[PDB]
């Protein structure tokens, strides 16, 4: 029904933007899709009514992708890093969501990355500490 | 608590910090 159609549409939108930015990074063309769309998409990802459908449809995979390094090893613009970590903090994420998505692995990297801003590192650390609770029930 | 088993679940989730080391 409608809530699944909405969530699947948003998932595809995030996938398409990621693929295009990654292709453009390899090609040497501007890779501005994430930055141009992050505010809008992040607002939708915050919807409490959409949340469970989004998690059920594997949206953590696309969030992880958007936080991951570009093909040339560079990181996404810090505005993306900050806003997506803010999104993740708001979601009721449980063990099964984390195991299937692996989003913990990129957030873990943010928490230890020496190049990262102190603020983003601290945000990631807090998110790792929150999700560590899912290990202990 | 069996901490060995908790650690194994911790690794399923967070891996071992190696995943993106290539970046540095």
């Amino acid at each position: 029904g409608t809530v699944l159609e909405i969530s699947r549409s948003l998932k595809k939108r995030m996938q398409d933007i990621l693929k295009k930015d990654n292709a453009n990074n390899l090609e040497g063309r501007p890779a501005t899709g994430k930055i141009e769309n992050v505010e809008e998409i992040s607002d939708i990802l915050m919807s409490k009514a959409l949340q469970e459908s989004l998690l059920d449809e594997g949206i953590l995979d696309e969030i992880k992708g958007w936080l991951e390094p570009l093909p040339d090893k560079s990181m996404p613009n810090i505005k993306i890093r900050k806003r997506l970590l803010d999104v993740l903090k708001t979601m009721k994420i449980h063990k099964e969501h984390l195991v299937t998505s692996g989003v913990g692995k990129i957030v873990y990297f943010y928490s230890i990355n020496p190049k990262e801003s102190k603020e983003v590192r601290a945000s990631a650390k807090a998110l790792v500490q929150k999700w560590t609770n899912e290990v202990f029930k | 608590i069996d901490y060995g088993d908790r650690d194994s679940l911790f690794f399923e989730i967070f891996g071992t910090g190696e995943e993106y080391r290539y970046v540095l």
